């Protein structure tokens, strides 16, 4: 900007002043302010089906901590989507969970998610991300963080 | 010395002149001149603290400063002329980031 410099009392708005720069903060483009977070047209089929034309994987095995939830606090709330499918609900401890979850990418499609957390007692986990748009799936993995 | 740091806009806002209040600082400046030759400066203090520094440092990237004096640390908010903020000190360092000390 241009700076210019006042008086409240009366002013003076002219021409000149002088420009100083400077820097401001970071925008940040999430995966929430594009989506609607849904229930399925069919999940079944759906389900089944973002997975066949999508889909796209990631492991990690859990040996320090054997809990969901720090994966929990960056999975409902960055995607902002639903848990479920019956596979939500937790209490103060869960043997087992899943979340196979949901919303609708801008430029029309949508971005599916299945979220098999599975316990033996480390947690092994498989996260889906299958979607009915490209640039979704590998996001999701990430975006999810 | 004084107490000053620049902003690489071009302001090296200093404070006091010796002895003088605080009260000054400022320097955008305006105009360019030849090597050798001496330059004008801009005019509108800002400050009028008590305390008697006897360092400035800067922000990591210029903003805050941290000065010291009568053993105490005002940081000021600059443009805001505000205090940023204050505590005795003995000895520092800024986290160098820009965001601990």
């Amino acid at each position: 900007f241009t700076v210019k410099d006042c008086d409240p009392n009366t002013g003076e708005i002219d021409e000149e002043g002088y420009e100083d720069e400077y820097v401001l903060e970071d925008l940040e483009v999430t995966v929430a302010d594009h989506i609607q977070k849904v229930m399925k047209v069919n999940f079944e089929a759906a389900w089944d089906e973002v997975g066949d034309e999508f889909e796209k994987e990631e492991t990690f095995t859990l040996s320090t901590i054997k809990t969901l939830e720090e994966a929990v606090g960056n999975i409902v709330k960055f995607l902002g989507m639903h848990p479920c499918e019956r596979s939500d609900k937790v209490p103060e401890n869960k043997n087992t969970h899943t979340l196979l979850l949901a919303g609708v990418f801008r430029g029309g499609h949508d971005i599916l998610v299945r979220s098999r957390l599975l316990l033996l007692d480390t947690v092994t986990m498989q996260v889906t991300a299958r979607s009915s748009e490209e640039l979704p799936v590998d996001i999701i993995l990430a975006s999810v963080g | 010395e004084p107490a000053m740091s620049m902003d690489a806009n071009g302001k090296i806002i200093w404070a006091k002149h010796s002895e003088v209040q605080q009260a000054n600082l400022k320097a955008m400046g305006d105009t360019e001149i030849k090597d050798g030759e001496r330059l004008p400066l801009a005019v509108k203090d800002m400050g009028s603290c008590e305390i008697y520094p006897q360092t400035i440092q800067h922000n990591p990237n210029g903003r805050f400063v941290v000065v010291c004096g009568d053993g105490e640390y005002i940081i000021y908010t600059a443009m805001a002329l505000r205090n940023k903020s204050f505590g005795s000190a003995q000895e520092f360092a800024w986290a160098h980031d820009s965001s601990e000390y």
